């Protein structure tokens, strides 16, 4: 039962980088090791296997070395299809371990996250439903903590992000939070608001309104 | 050319049960230990079973031993997976894929994947009903009820004025409405001429969710 | 590919009674045929099978006979117990095929509905949703049609109903029928009708309501 | 008490798939032909598919051949029902059927039953989005930037495309990936930071197109 562990879990780097993406396992597993690449949607692709087989296909700016313990995936010459997540296993005759994945994005500068708040509209609020969305735009690097107050009381359990994919132009990130209530229950509170925590952020930004304006 | 499909992937309520198959195309499976992976939000890949050639051998992960079952049908080409009891930790794309190469050894790595389905569990595993009045107003003759609406699972029970009343009442089958919750009616008729004197409430149970409801149903 | 026919659909008949139930096969079957017993959201029950032979457990008055293209079950005294559906099926090695069921119900003379419309009440109104049901209130037989029109405009795809098991005292049956409309649709339109045909009436009968009103 | 339980029944779009499983107490299907039967909303029964011991042969009504499959686990003692290709006339109570008698015999009936699982498809394959405005305002305004968007929400299944003043306006604007709720309906939201000078001037509209129901709404979002 071998617990296996990637590292890093995030790997920023630009077009032409030399990259090295580590893999532990916490006991020796010789070398029955393979590496997988897998973009967003998409199913995993088999890179390489038995810690150093490159499979047929597969770039030589790919490679891969280790035994026992410790196990690496080099990539020489970064190229931008190369952007995407690698997983490391573990894989025995009737079972297999994960690492946890390293996702592999372009590099750049840290940047606080725009927020702004958007309270239900009237007609959503007719229809019986209260969407309350708040939007971080433009952030990097990618985490980011948004947390949900009604009258000062946290929530839990009635929110749902999305985040965007790596700029195209900029590589930052977005992040939506919608906090869905029934018009009966978003009718029982007075104060809204969306509380950002991210690490260009001096301190958290606290975007808030009064139902009712 | 080698490829694999899986079908079966949609949205569940916590404690429900989903079945997931798989398919392939250019290969029997008959050599191949087939496995499921799943891709958790997190991004991360679990491995969540195995079945071995000839169904020799089962195996797990911890995770979902007990509620779990994978089967393998090598006469059709099939891969399945059970999914009971389950939870909003479930949630995630669940791949099938085979240990393969182009000469099968004892250990060979995952060569061939499907595109994946995507199963979500919800984390509510029951809801209470919401009720409203059948509110009355042909002489003589009163028609009034409670509509028990939006509930999951089944079953809720009716009794009305705390079961004093038993004469004249209807308690409707449940029906299943396409938001996968159910709704049922209950009436009761009645001299046109107890309304406003006789007091009428329905008195809803729905046992799943622990949730009592009493109701007054008045004229107008 | 062996069509099997059973009659009549509907077998009305009282407690003490001995009825007949037929059922016909396309083309010969010898005696592999079998009778099932199903109450109302229960599993089938095995009664009968080789056209003639009880299960054990299955009572005396139950009786089966035929072979080739004519069979009959046979209830000799009639007990509360036994008002169902009865299904027979030809059985081969590898597949099967029903009959149509037969539903045996209590006797009891022609009762027109009593009509009932109820408008949404304004509390749900207020949660963005109207539930318009109509009721149709002790009838017999068991046959009957709801068509809802809204000022006019006959329904479809947006109602459901349900009907109650043929009641213990009165022998009658009782139908439900929810239409439902989002709140935004429902006021849009003032007259809402439900329209009922049944054997017991002269010409379908119409409850509506105005909507405000 | 020999006993089967049906696993795997709910709710289904036309053309959707489902798997249903049967598993048993008491008894070993390894020799049993094991059987599906539904009994449809008017009352009578259906015959839907049948797998022998060992497999050997699989038969199927005239009305699923294509979009069943029936497969059997003698290992675990599981019988499963794939279904494709899903049609409201497939709408029913689906029940797992044991081929048997007190001693087997080359041609019985079906002497134990499951409770039935209900399976129930809808016409609908497809719902289309509700559009509402997240419309500017002080707080959404900060400086000389102001967000505004529009909230898609309840549609199935994915995707639907969002442009804004029928793709005149492509800088700044973030399609967030769609999330799927409780009930089973997507909703996602489209942004834009335009200058905040260009509110009262600038007339912006979100274009949303669900190819699948082949819908498309024009929904212009204004201050307040
Ligand atoms: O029936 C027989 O032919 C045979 O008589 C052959 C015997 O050798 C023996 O088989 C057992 O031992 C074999 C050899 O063991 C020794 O040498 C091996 C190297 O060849 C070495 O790895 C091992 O440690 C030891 O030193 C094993 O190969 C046999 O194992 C196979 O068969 C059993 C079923 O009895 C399976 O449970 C195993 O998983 C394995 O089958 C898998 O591998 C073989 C190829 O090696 C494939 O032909 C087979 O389809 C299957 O392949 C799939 O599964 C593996 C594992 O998941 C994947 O890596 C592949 O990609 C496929 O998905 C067995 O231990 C005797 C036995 O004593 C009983 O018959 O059998
Ligand atoms: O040792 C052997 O296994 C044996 O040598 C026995 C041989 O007789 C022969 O088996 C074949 O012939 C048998 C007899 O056939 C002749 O007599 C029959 C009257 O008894 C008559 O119906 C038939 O047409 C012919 O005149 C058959 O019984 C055999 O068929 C059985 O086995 C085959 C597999 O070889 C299965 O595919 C069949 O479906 C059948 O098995 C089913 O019935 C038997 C009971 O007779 C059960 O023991 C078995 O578990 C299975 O039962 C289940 O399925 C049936 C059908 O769906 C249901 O009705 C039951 O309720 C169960 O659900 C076979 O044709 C040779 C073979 O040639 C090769 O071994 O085998």
């Amino acid at each position: 039962a071998v617990v296996m562990t990637q590292s890093p879990s995030t790997l920023s780097a630009s077009v032409g980088d030399t990259i090295t993406i580590t893999c532990r396992a916490s006991q020796s597993i010789e070398t029955w090791l393979a590496w997988y690449q897998q973009k967003p949607g998409k199913a995993p692709k088999l890179l390489i296997y038995k810690a150093s087989t490159l499979k047929t296909g597969v770039p030589s700016r790919f490679s891969g070395s280790g035994s026992g313990t410790e196990f690496t995936l080099t990539i020489s010459g970064l190229q931008f299809d190369d952007f995407a997540t690698y997983h490391c296993q573990h894989y025995a005759g009737y079972s297999a371990t994960f690492g946890q994945g390293t996702r592999v994005e372009i590099k750049r500068t840290v940047a606080a996250p725009s927020v702004f708040i958007f309270p239900p509209s009237d007609e959503q609020l007719k229809s019986g439903t209260a969407s309350v969305v708040c939007l971080l735009n433009n952030f990097y690097p990618r985490e980011a903590k948004v947390q949900w107050k009604v009258d000062n009381a946290l929530q839990s359990g009635n929110s749902q992000e999305s985040v965007t994919e790596q700029d195209s132009k900029d590589s930052t990130y977005s992040l939506s939070s919608t906090l869905t209530l029934s018009k009966a229950d978003y009718e029982k509170h007075k104060v809204y608001a969306c509380e950002v925590t991210h690490q260009g952020l001096s301190s958290p930004v606290t975007k808030s309104f009064n139902r009712g304006e | 050319e080698v490829q694999l499909v899986e079908s079966g992937g949609g949205l569940v309520k916590a404690g429900g049960s989903l079945i997931l198959s798989c398919g392939v195309s250019n290969f029997r499976i008959s050599a191949h230990t087939m496995n499921w992976v799943r891709r958790v939000p997190g991004g991360g890949l679990e491995w969540v079973a195995s079945i071995s050639t000839s169904s020799t051998y089962r195996d797990y992960a911890d995770a979902v031993k007990g509620r779990f079952t994978v089967s393998r049908d090598d006469l059709e080409d099939f891969v399945y997976l059970q999914m009971h009891k389950m939870r909003v930790e479930d949630t995630a794309i669940y791949y099938c894929a085979r240990k393969g190469s182009d000469r099968l050894s004892d250990n060979d790595p995952f060569d061939a994947w499907g595109p994946g389905t995507v199963v979500t569990v919800s984390p509510a595993s029951t809801k209470g009903p919401s009720v409203f009045p059948l509110a009355p107003s042909s002489g003589g003759t009163a028609a009034l009820g409670c509509l028990v609406k939006d509930y999951f699972p089944e079953p809720v029970t009716v009794s009305w004025n705390s079961g004093a009343l038993t004469s004249g009442v209807h308690t409707f089958p449940a029906v299943l409405q396409s938001s996968g919750l159910y709704s049922l009616s209950s009436v009761v008729t009645v001299p046109s001429s107890s309304l406003g004197t006789q007091t009428y409430i329905c008195n809803v149970n729905h046992k799943p969710s622990n949730t009592k409801v009493d109701k007054k149903v008045e004229p107008k």
